[PDB]
RNA sequence: ACCCCUAUACCUUCUGAUGAAUUAACUAGAAAUAACUUUGCAAGGAGAGCCAAAGCUAAGACCCCCGAAACCAGACGA
RNA sequence: GCCUGGUGAUAGCUGGUUGUCCAAGAUAGAAUCUUAGUUCAACUUUAAAUUUGCCCACAGAACCAAAUCCCCUUGUAAAUUUAACUGUUAGUCCAAAGAGGAACAGCUCUUUGGACACUAGGAAAAAACCUUGUAGAGAGAGUAAAAAAUUUAACA
RNA sequence: UCUCUUACUUUUAACCAGUGAAAUUGACCUGCCCGUGAGGCGGGCAUAACACAGCAAGACGAGACCCUAUGGAGCUUUAAUUUAUUAAUGCAAACACCUGCAUUAAAAAUUUCGGUUGGGGCGACCUCGGAGCAGAACCCAACCUCCGAGCAGUACAUGCUAAGACUUCACCAGUCAAAGCGAACCUCAAUUGAUCCAAUAACUUGACCAACGGAACAAGUUACCCUAGGGUAUCUACUUUAUUCCUCCCUGUACGAAAGGACAAGAGAAAUAAGG
């Protein structure tokens, strides 16, 4: 009497591991709950998927988690902590490769 | 054939059958990409690069009018009236580096191609041809073995009458009183001083058009070309002359 | 198919035939087959089984002297590996170095 | 599940007992290995089959020279059960262009650069 | 010649029972869209129609045998 | 009913498919009135174009075991793309991690890896265990795997 | 018929003479025991060759039973689709029959009766999502273990466009998205359905098509089912290798202590088997 459960794998996880060159708009990793958070130059979709906002190299770090004050779930999770207790998460960053443009000589007026 | 199945027996199903799920070529909505394909008109391009090329190699004589027969007999353009080509369209490719004084009769022409011809002292006009008429124009010699009198070419349909009656695109049914305004306007737009065709010696050649309802140049509808003993039989009955000179 | 798989068995059965004949002929002189072959290798006499079987049948004095050379070498192996330490090597125990 | 096997590093750390056993010096080690395949890649995983093809050991009992560098040592650690490794020792020098043709690798592991066929 | 030693008939169907006494004769791969190879000519090719942003023309090279119960039409039969 | 015709009916099913020699070549799946079949994919094959492929080191991949991904060096020689198509798939067993069953089955269902549908030697015979692969002749040689070991109970 | 069979005659038989089939048949130089997975393979054993007559243990040889085919046929219907055929009505045509158009009946006719399944059936199920199996990138089955879904709510820029990506192992579908123009200053996991066709001026809308990649609409059954499939002796071997019951005696002694009560060996009588 166990019907259902025939759903397939979502094929989620990391698409660009650390060190990988990444162009703008590449999906870095799709998750189902926030396993990785967006860091520098990384955006988030409605599906909690991390994509890239610049061209560069993906890096994963461990950072202090300080949520938005209007996020009453995580903020209520803060205030229960003891006085030294600091939350960390793993973040994903894109270190941007190129300069965003050069000055070039155009005309000798 | 492999092992004994349906592909060894010889009875694999038709092309497109996906074994029972609804096939690729049927899961997809009908959209009218090809809806009226065989009634759309087609026009073979003739670039000015191509036409300069034909004039340089002696294949098209620019000291005569360039009708569609002269582009076929020089084998510059292959046009097929079945497969519903309605003739040639001039194409602006090679407008710079087009150095020829010419008189072309081309069924469509872009503004920049008219500008490139009319800069050099040329004349463009856009004529119309029925499929019947176009078919007699391209290959005239297998028409004069058909025994029929020369027919009269029909006027455009209602879609194309506003095309061929405009002086901006040099219609053959337009005013010869609105042409200097249009030649003057292109000469102002594309920055060349408009030469007057009236001065030079080719002017009598650069003025000749055949009127509507005339397929060939020096001939008239209703004539029967006798290729064999090199004659032209002309009708003199009044009813035929009312019908052919209509 | 039998005719081509029998080439392997021709070679094999000749060799066991030679080991039977060398075994028999060396048992005539008290040696056993492993003793003879081992202690002739150890004298750098690199005769093979075909030749030893043919000497056993057709030249039994050469075969007797080969059995004497192999049992002498066998005893020097015993006496050498009994009185252990720095000593003079056996006479037939010496090897010829090639460079 | 049968998987690829990591081997810990304590396995590849010699003891002075082992320097007494084999003929090695931890200071000034050897440059070149001689590797020989002495076991089949059949009934072995496909990764070991590959490493045997990379090291150039498709034929058994045929010696191959390698560098004693950690990359080649990593590949050798994967297939160390199929091969035999000995140091290439060189009693005389490495062969010059004069002695290039007249060499012979002996069984001992040494590579002699003058190979006559006369007795001493 | 045998004795010695080695040697689990063939086809087909399965991951690993079928059919065949034997001989002779008969008895089962048919299509040139596209691609490829080789020529011709080449912004054109083709002996009209057709194709053409290096193409077009020509050729070569690819697609089995036997076997139901049936259904229908018209006859012949008490 | 039987005969002739349609009729070479149709058959995803059974059976059969004829010279030589060489080469490359075996196990993901998804749909389906579908599980005796097909289509796409995967794998396979040829031709072509190009440039990397494989092995991999640090660093790196989440909160609520074995390992893998990623990956420069290095060791190697392949890979991807383009063109054109066929064929194959309930695999079996062994080792390992498990599920169902009786911690039965030469039982059923997944995963990783071997081997077998490719050779030879061994294990009695022997698809799947061990040794071993690339092809010929030799009346040469060195080897690999490879032979089951056990025998008992006095008592103050 | 049987205990329990016996004798004889005929036929058959067997031999001699004439005449002379058939089913069968891969090739055979066609042994036993154990083992393997058995005339043939392994280990043992056996072993001159050859007819003729027998025997029937083995070799070699229909009728059932189950399943499958998007294979047939028949039967019953309140399966589906018809009413061409009859019979009635009704309306037109015509001045009752006939013709035309509807409608109701009978008689039939055409076609169908999905799938999963430790063979099959009942039961249960068929699509989508979460968790375990499957501990750490991705993927991973089961008539495996447990939860759920087929919506609701808010907003009306839930506008238009567009680099780059992910992707349920194909395709189809799905997802994410910077910049831009225009403006302000979506939550939830699943929460769903192709094409054709309809409806609509248009924008759009249309299935528990849930058998959820969906045939535009077709049930039960056949022990009458049917078809295609799947699960007269040739050879070997063989054909002349004394028990029991009862009686009696010893003895009603041994032994026991009384009750009790032997053996053995002997005589008997029986019965069976074996041989005459
Ligand atoms: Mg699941
Ligand atoms: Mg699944
Ligand atoms: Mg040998
Ligand atoms: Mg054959
Ligand atoms: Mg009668
Ligand atoms: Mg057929
Ligand atoms: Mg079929
Ligand atoms: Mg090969
Ligand atoms: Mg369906
Ligand atoms: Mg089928
Ligand atoms: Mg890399
Ligand atoms: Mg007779
Ligand atoms: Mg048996
Ligand atoms: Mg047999
Ligand atoms: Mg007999
Ligand atoms: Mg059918
Ligand atoms: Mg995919
Ligand atoms: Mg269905
Ligand atoms: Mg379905």
């Amino acid at each position: 009497k166990n019907l259902g459960g025939k759903s397939s794998g979502r094929r989620q996880g990391i698409k660009k591991m650390e060190g990988h060159y990444v162009h703008a708009g590449n999906i870095i990793a799709t998750q189902r709950h926030f396993r990785w958070h967006p860091g520098a130059h990384v955006g988030v979709g409605k599906n909690k998927c991390l994509y890239a906002l610049e061209e560069g190299i993906v890096r994963y770090t461990k950072e202090v988690y300080v949520p938005h004050p209007r996020n009453t779930e995580a903020v209520d999770l803060i205030t229960r902590l003891p006085k030294g207790a600091v939350l960390y998460k793993t973040f994903v960053h894109v270190v941007p490769a190129k300069p965003e443009g050069t000055f070039k000589l155009v005309a000798m007026l | 054939r492999g092992h004994k199945g349906e592909r060894q027996r010889g009875t694999r199903p038709r092309l497109g059958f996906e074994g029972g799920q609804t096939p690729f070529y049927i899961r997809i909505p009908k959209y009218g990409f090809n809806e009226g394909h065989s009634f759309r008109r087609q026009y073979k391009p003739l670039s000015l690069n191509r036409l300069q090329y034909l004039i340089d190699l002696g294949r098209v004589d620019p000291s005569q009018p360039i009708d569609l027969t002269q582009l076929v007999n020089g084998r510059g353009v292959t046009i097929q009236p079945l497969k519903r080509d309605y003739g040639v369209q001039l194409v602006e490719e090679g407008a710079d580096t087009f150095t020829a004084k010419v008189n072309i009769e081309v069924q469509l022409a872009s503004e920049l191609a008219i500008a490139a011809i009319e800069k050099n002292g040329g004349v463009v006009t856009t004529a119309f041809y029925d499929p019947r008429s176009l078919d007699i124009v391209c290959k005239p010699v297998p028409f004069f073995l058909r025994g029929q009198p020369i027919p009269k070419r029909m006027l455009p349909p209602e879609e194309l009458v506003p095309y061929y009656t405009d002086a901006k695109n040099r219609g053959y049914l337009a005013d010869p009183a609105k042409f200097p305004e249009a030649r003057l306007e292109l000469a102002r737009k594309y920055g060349y001083i408009l030469p007057d065709i009236t001065k030079d010696e080719l002017f009598k050649m650069l003025c000749t058009r055949k009127d509507p309802r005339q397929i060939f140049f020096g001939l008239a509808p209703g004539w029967v070309v006798n290729m064999a003993d090199k004659k032209i039989l002309k009708p003199t009955d009044e009813n035929l002359l009312k019908y052919y000179t209509s | 198919v039998k005719c081509t798989k029998a080439r392997y068995l021709k070679k094999k059965n000749m060799r066991t035939l030679w080991i039977n004949r060398i075994t028999a002929a060396s048992q005539e002189h008290g040696l056993k087959y492993p003793a003879l072959i081992g202690n002739l290798v150890k004298c750098q006499v690199e005769l093979n089984r075909k030749v030893l079987a043919d000497l056993a049948i057709y030249e039994p004095k050469t075969f007797k002297s080969l059995a004497a050379l192999a049992s002498r070498r066998r005893h020097e192996g015993f006496a050498a590996a009994l009185g252990d330490g720095k000593e003079p090597e056996g006479i037939f125990s010496r090897v010829v170095q090639y460079h | 599940k049968f998987t690829r096997s990591r081997i810990p590093e304590k396995v590849f750390q010699a003891s002075p007992e082992d320097h007494e056993k084999y003929g090695g010096d931890p200071q000034n080690p050897h440059k070149l290995h001689i590797v020989t395949r002495i076991k089949s890649t059949r009934r072995r995983p496909y990764w070991e089959k590959d490493i045997i093809k990379m090291l150039g050991l498709e034929k058994a009992h045929t010696p191959q020279v390698h560098k004693n560098i950690p990359s080649v040592n990593a590949k050798l650690k994967v297939v160390k059960h199929l091969i035999r490794i000995k140091p290439l020792k060189l009693p005389q020098g490495l062969p010059a262009e004069e002695n290039m043709s007249n060499t012979c690798l002996k069984s001992t592991g040494e590579l002699v650069v003058q190979w006559h066929l006369k007795p001493v």
